[PDB]
């Protein structure tokens, strides 16, 4: 439904700094590379510009259930804690905008969806006839 | 709770809350350790 | 002065106690920090 | 084949049975009816459920059914189940009238119906009826009478009974306000409007939302008047005047 | 310290005189066999010198290790905190005993040799499931029942307080006690007075919180539960609402009803295992007595079956007298009108009407409770 495509177009016509991360790469084999990998991105968004973070496949990190018996799950737990802190490390003065695109909203923590971090929710429903014919005009 | 100065502690049954309550917390009652440590407290619950 | 659940500074050669590290968190301050409830008051009550 | 049988006839291990008690659970919802008398005449008050703005408002009654030329009933429960019951005992009164050429005693009519309701609760492997209804009527033997049917198949003599959603809450005030034989059929009307004022959770007492029928003995008629919607609201505001001065005087 | 257990006598007996003077024999003779030590060979102090010789053997970096096996000739395989285990030796100040597989120990920093053992800070679950203090008042709070109070004192209290009556009879107490009836009839309220009465260690668990989300964590919680129950002493285990394991299905449990079933197999073991059980009494309560497994209700696993009927009206007035004892009752009220308000009112209904009537007095800042507080109190409590 143009989830990647709209970020391509905004990232093309933008004038600010665009930072484009792939949300299944924070699971490093080594400890700490994940959390440091979380914090330095937002540090570069801070120092760089009034910039824009983009995150895709959030279901790779933000799930609902957890298990403190594997370590592979405890690491992802520590991934979510870092970003959950760093979204609260803001003061409305920097213009750093976080765009996050997923496929399923079901496998998500609503603690991620609290206000102060997440307030704007955009579904991409299917066009039926009206916006449908416009896609035929553009592609044909 | 804000006006009578109590610890407004809601529970939701999540698992990121879990690591500060215990390692497994086989009951729910292990929250009462923190609750009697903040003895004037109020527990809140959703649907 | 040594409190349970408190950080410390430690030397490394003989593991001798050096200095008490300030503080860290309560296990509930972090909890409500994660939850982030919308703090309210009587001055935003609409007709109840 | 016997794997599919649900055994709607057997008892519980605690002695009772669950089917007709589930029916008596279902009778608490979906209806509010009451009857009251102390003198010449008897009143049935019925609270209408369907209050949608597109109804033809016909058939002379909603939950009221004239049984004989001198008796009638207010019904509560599953209406479709009730439809077979109404014309079912109606020709039982007619076969009494054909048998003896005489109007039927109201009590022994109710026993004959409650036998038929009792049979499905007893054998046959049949889903019983979740229908409970009142009984009003007059005879030459005891005058005005009042009876109450239950989905189990037993009956009972009363004078004033509600089987509403707040039925016991109504009865709690029914035994708080009454007088034996002196509540004339205007005082029992004003009391009845106070009762449905209480158990009617929808306030302000919409006159179209209620049904009230009376049964009086005229000399050879037994007039079963079915009051129109032009004299309800004057009784409504009549209650409204005395409740305001009754409040402010206290 | 456990010197002489003969403390019988209980008057001015000469045995008491000569026995305490013979403790004076072992102590006067051998206090003159305490003088000579540092008089002949001082050579150290032995109060701290040999003690600091141990403390100069063991280093200040005391690593904490974990046992998993024992070989008797003072060396064993111990677990490091990392996981890379060693094959170190065991010292002589290790008092070779308090050593079980899984025990926390003290190792060297250099060669990781077994220096000491560690006292265990236990687990919070014991403090969670362990009742600390007496809950409330005695059996006189109950009122009206008076028959099964003799039954619960019969099966629980009397075996504890009087271990003579069963021995003159040549008999053992009945094992399992179960309580059943309508809800709100005082089933937990009796166990409150039991927890007042007993001096044994008391445990309480709800039958709802047995169930889990992981596989086998239920039966494991059962096994460690009866482990905790046995590892103390005389104990009473209370189970509330055990029908709830069979009635309600929850989607947190990954296994279906054939995981609840296996939990019931483990508990079904833990009532009547072949093992030496010990002094653990079991008191249970429910209201749906007909739903659960009769294999658990058999004599041998539960011996005493106790039903609670509804309160009759002469017991009702007693319960009114109980819950209206210390309150400023205005003389406006008549309790007999409050008796027949509900034909099958529970004891909780009475207390609810009383407390809500007090709430109606405190809405109007008064001190006494009047009749209309009860009149609208039964409307508030009962009719909704
Ligand atoms: N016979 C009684 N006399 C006085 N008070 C009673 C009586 N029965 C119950 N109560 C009161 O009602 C309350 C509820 O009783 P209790 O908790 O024993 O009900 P229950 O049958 O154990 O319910 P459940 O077992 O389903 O939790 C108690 O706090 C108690 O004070
Ligand atoms: N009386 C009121 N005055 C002002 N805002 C209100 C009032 N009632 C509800 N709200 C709004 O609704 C929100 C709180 O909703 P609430 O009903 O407390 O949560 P929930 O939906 O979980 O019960 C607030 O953000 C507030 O703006
Ligand atoms: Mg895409
Ligand atoms: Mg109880």
């Amino acid at each position: 439904c143009g989830k990647t495509m709209l970020a391509k177009a905004v990232a093309h016509h933008t004038t600010a700094a665009f930072i484009r991360v792939v949300g299944s790469e924070f699971v490093q084999k080594y400890l700490g590379e994940g959390p440091r990998m979380v914090r330095d991105v937002f540090r570069l968004a801070k120092e760089n510009a009034p910039a824009i973070i983009f995150i895709d496949e959030i279901d790779a990190i933000a799930t609902k259930r957890f298990d403190a018996q594997t370590g592979a799950d405890r690491e992802v737990q520590r991934i979510l804690l870092e970003l959950l802190n760093q979204m609260d490390g803001f003061d409305q003065n920097v213009n750093v905008k976080v765009i996050m695109a997923t496929n399923r909203a079901d496998t998500l923590d609503p603690a991620l969806l609290r206000p102060g971090r997440l307030d704007r929710k955009i579904e991409f429903p299917l066009p039926d006839r009206r916006q449908k014919r416009l896609i035929f005009s553009t592609i044909t | 709770a804000h006006h009578t100065d109590c610890t407004f502690i809601r529970v939701s049954g999540s698992e990121l809350v879990q690591k500060f309550i215990g390692e497994g917390a086989r009951m729910v009652r292990e929250l009462f350790v923190m609750a009697r440590e903040h003895a004037p407290s109020i527990i809140f619950m959703d649907e | 002065d040594v409190t349970p659940n408190c950080r410390v500074a430690l030397r490394n050669d003989s593991y001798t106690l050096h200095k008490i590290l300030p503080n860290k968190v309560d296990p509930l301050v972090s909890l409500m920090m994660v939850e982030k409830v919308p703090d309210s008051t009587y001055e935003m009550i609409g007709g109840l | 084949s016997r794997r599919y049988d649900s055994r709607t006839t057997i008892f519980s291990p605690e002695g009772r049975l669950y089917q007709v008690e589930y029916a008596m659970e279902a009778i608490g919802h979906a209806g509010t009816c009451l009857g009251i008398l102390a003198n010449d005449g008897v009143l049935l008050a019925a609270e209408r459920r369907n209050i949608h703005k597109l109804l033809d408002e016909v058939f002379f009654s909603e939950k009221i059914y004239k049984l004989n030329e001198d008796m009638a009933c207010s019904v509560a429960g599953i209406t479709s189940d009730a439809n077979v019951l109404t014309n079912e005992l109606r020709l039982i009164a007619q076969r009494y009238l054909l048998q003896y050429q005489e109007p039927i005693p109201c009590e022994q009519l109710v026993t004959a119906l409650c036998d038929i309701k009792q049979a499905y609760t007893q054998f046959g492997g049949k889903r019983p009826f979740g229908v409970s209804l009142l009984y009003i009527g007059w005879d030459k033997h005891y005058g005005f009478q009042l009876y109450q049917s239950d989905p189990s198949g037993n009956y009972g003599g009363w004078k004033a009974t509600c089987i509403g959603n707040n039925s016991a809450a109504a009865v709690s005030m029914l035994k708080q306000d009454y007088k034996e034989g002196e509540m004339t059929l205007k005082s029992a009307l004003a009391l009845a409007i106070k009762v449905l004022n209480k158990t009617m959770d929808v306030s302000k007492l919409s006159a179209e939302k209620v049904e009230i029928a009376t049964l009086t003995r005229e000399n050879g008629k037994t007039v079963i008047r079915v009051l129109k919607q032009k004299e309800v609201e004057q009784l409504i505001k009549k209650h409204e005047e005395e409740e305001a001065k009754a409040e402010r005087e206290k | 310290a456990s010197k002489l257990p003969l403390v019988t006598p209980h008057t001015q007996c000469r045995l008491k005189l000569l026995k305490l003077e013979r403790i004076k024999d072992y102590l006067l003779m051998e206090e003159e066999f305490i003088r000579n030590q540092e008089q002949m060979k001082p050579l150290e102090e032995k109060q701290e010198e040999e003690r600091s010789k141990v403390d100069d053997l063991r280093g200040t970096p005391m690593s904490v290790g974990t046992l998993e096996e024992i070989i008797d000739d003072n060396h064993a395989i111990v677990s490091t905190s990392v996981g890379s285990e060693h094959y170190v030796s065991i010292l002589s100040f290790v008092d070779k005993d308090l050593l079980e597989p899984g025990c926390s120990v003290l190792l060297n920093h250099k060669v990781h040799a077994v220096i000491g053992v560690l006292m265990d800070d236990t687990d919070p679950l014991v403090t969670v499931m362990k009742v600390e203090k007496a809950p409330q008042e005695t059996y006189a709070d109950i009122g009206g029942l008076d028959n099964q109070i003799q039954e619960i004192k019969e099966s629980v209290e009397l075996p504890l307080t009087h271990p003579e009556y069963y021995e003159e009879m040549g008999i053992k107490p009945p094992k399992g006690v179960i309580l059943y009836g309508p809800p709100g009839t005082g089933k937990t309220l009796l166990a409150k007075a039991v927890a007042n009465q007993t001096s044994a260690t008391f445990l309480r668990v709800v039958g709802s919180e047995l169930i889990q989300k992981y596989l086998g964590d239920g039966p494991k919680l059962v096994r460690e539960l009866f482990r905790v129950a046995e590892e103390h002493a005389p104990s009473i285990v209370f189970i509330d609402e055990i029908d709830a394991i069979g009635t309600k299905r929850y989607d947190s449990n990954s296994g279906g009803e054939r995981e609840i079933q296996r939990t019931m197999l483990e508990l079904l073991n833990q009532l009547d295992g072949f093992d030496s059980r010990g002094d653990v009494k079991v008191i249970m309560a429910t209201n749906r007595i007909e739903t659960l497994d009769p294999a658990l209700i058999r004599p041998g696993r539960i011996d005493r079956k106790i039903e609670f009927p509804l309160p009759d009206e002469k017991t009702k007035k007693r319960i009114f007298q109980i819950h209206t004892s210390r309150m400023t009752l205005a003389d406006d009220v008549t309790l007999d009108d409050l008796i027949m308000a509900k034909d099958d009112l529970s004891g909780a209904d009475i207390k609810a009407i009383c407390t809500e009537a007090g709430l109606m007095a405190l809405r109007e800042r008064r001190m006494k409770v009047t009749n209309e507080d009860f009149k609208k109190s039964k409307e508030n409590v009962l009719y909704k």
